[PDB]
């Protein structure tokens, strides 16, 4: 009979979201703008293991956090400058100050189709106490950068009016991943006060 | 006695009503307070006495955590109420309440 | 062939209300202001015991009295400065003068949720004559003030406009029961005239 916290049960309309990490990935073929509607994301948390499944913009992105007491709320996609595309991830509340380890795969399904181009795991850079296992199914992916606990982010942009938003404001729990396939810098960077972002449709 | 009623510039008593040994005070936190402006403190022994109350203000543990404030002033009428609190395992919890009021005839 | 009062029959609207009790509950997570349609009540008076489940604002109250001639007939709620949630209850008329022991369970639905937190047993302060019997699920509340049989407080705030409403008089009959846990007072007290009531919706 010894306390311990738990996950909020679920739900069908959470108000209470999580800056859970930045995601950038440019591409070599053409995106424009934002487009309302374009997205579409499917979340399950089952075990401890926490997955997201976003379509859009001719790519598919399957992210995994494992071993973890946070459940995805929500995500937001945006278009920004040379062909970069920003999504950020919002989860429920962070519980205990662990690093988890992650997995992201992006596939392409428009532009540039083709089978396992890349399988690799990258070390977490600040802390090195993590790891994110990339796999990237296409030729249209040129640079890739996770971002989690961002700090410096701000996710108010277009603050969801009925919600509540929380962000990690201790250098101690960023993380940042990276990958970057072309001869220059990776160069992936993009602000966010410059991109028009928009909410993925739950389905 | 809920009701007490003394003359301007006499010597006003006001009893808790309750008793509480004085092994027990480290765990015990006691508020006197008048309409929601603190009065009187003493929490685990600490003691603190409100500017409006400092210079005439006596508390007497062992007669029934009473207080007895000396030259009674036109403005002092009103309710007061006494809370005390015992520290259980992990919380603070309320194990008494009594209200007094005081009025003064001038 | 001896006469002795007994409870009113059931109805779908009753018109006569008694304000049985108010209870203060303060959370360390945020709530801004009172929504229409935000909480959800429900009732049953089985055998002598009363019962009432509230839902809203992220909480679950489950409130209890014991070998009672009284019934639930409806309850409102509202929202405070530093994230504090008023609950006023009110039942049918009160029968006989005997305090009754309450049982009071909060569950933490939206933030902070856990397992048990905290379960003991609340003297009435007053005249120690009955006894709350205290369970939180979580570690969301921070203070909670059970008010039975208020006086000083004034129900009439938006007065209902089709029923009747009473409240007690007597400074015998009042009970008041408080645990607080933070290292500072209670201060679990508000204002009645500062908080935006809405009356919570049977179903
Ligand atoms: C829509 C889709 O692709 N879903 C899969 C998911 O079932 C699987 O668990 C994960 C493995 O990392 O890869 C992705
Ligand atoms: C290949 C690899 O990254 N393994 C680590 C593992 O050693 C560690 O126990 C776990 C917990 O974060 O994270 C992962
Ligand atoms: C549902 C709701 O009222 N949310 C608000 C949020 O929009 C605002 O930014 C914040 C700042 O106090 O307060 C809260
Ligand atoms: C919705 C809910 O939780 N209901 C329960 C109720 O069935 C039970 O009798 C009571 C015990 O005190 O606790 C509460
Ligand atoms: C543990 C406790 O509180 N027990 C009392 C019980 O002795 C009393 O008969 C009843 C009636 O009010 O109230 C309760
Ligand atoms: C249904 C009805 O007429 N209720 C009224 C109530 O609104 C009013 O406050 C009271 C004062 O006399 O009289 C009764």
């Amino acid at each position: 009979a010894e306390y311990k916290n738990t996950i909020c049960p679920p739900r069908q309309d959470y108000r209470y979201w999580y800056f859970a990490a930045e995601l950038t990935i440019g591409v070599n073929y053409d995106i424009n703008s934002t487009i309302m509607g374009e997205c579409h994301m499917s979340e399950s948390y089952i075990d401890r293991n926490a997955n997201i499944v976003l379509t859009g913009y001719g790519l598919e992105i399957n992210m995994t956090i494992m071993d973890t007491d946070q459940r995805f709320v929500a995500a937001a996609e945006g278009v920004g400058k040379d062909n970069k595309l920003s999504v950020l991830l919002f989860t429920t509340q962070r519980l205990d100050k662990v690093h988890h380890n992650i997995s992201v795969t992006i596939t392409c399904m428009e532009m540039n189709c083709g089978t396992t181009k890349y399988d690799s795991d990258l070390p977490e850079s600040i802390h090195h106490k993590s790891s994110c296992d990339i796999t990237i199914n296409g030729s249209c992916v040129t640079c890739v950068n996770l971002e989690t606990d961002p700090t410096k982010i701000n996710p108010h942009y277009l603050h969801p009016k009925d919600k509540y938003l929380y962000r990690n404001s201790e250098y101690g729990m960023r993380g940042s991943y990276g990958v970057t396939f072309m001869d220059e810098l990776n160069q992936c960077f993009l602000d966010i006060k410059e991109v028009s972002y928009d909410i993925c449709y739950r389905e | 006695v809920i009701h007490v009623t003394k003359e301007v510039k006499e010597v006003a008593t006001l009893s808790c009503g309750h008793n509480v040994s004085v092994e027990e005070l480290a765990q015990t936190r006691i508020y006197w307070q008048k309409e929601k402006k603190m009065v009187l403190t003493m929490m685990s022994g600490d003691m603190n006495i409100w500017p409006e109350y400092k210079n005439r203000t006596i508390f007497d543990i062992t007669n029934n955590l009473s207080i007895v404030i000396l030259a009674l002033r036109p403005s002092d009428e009103g309710t007061y109420e006494c809370v005390v609190l015992k520290y259980e395992k992990d919380a603070f919890k309320r194990e008494h309440l009594a209200e007094v009021t005081l009025s003064v005839k001038a």
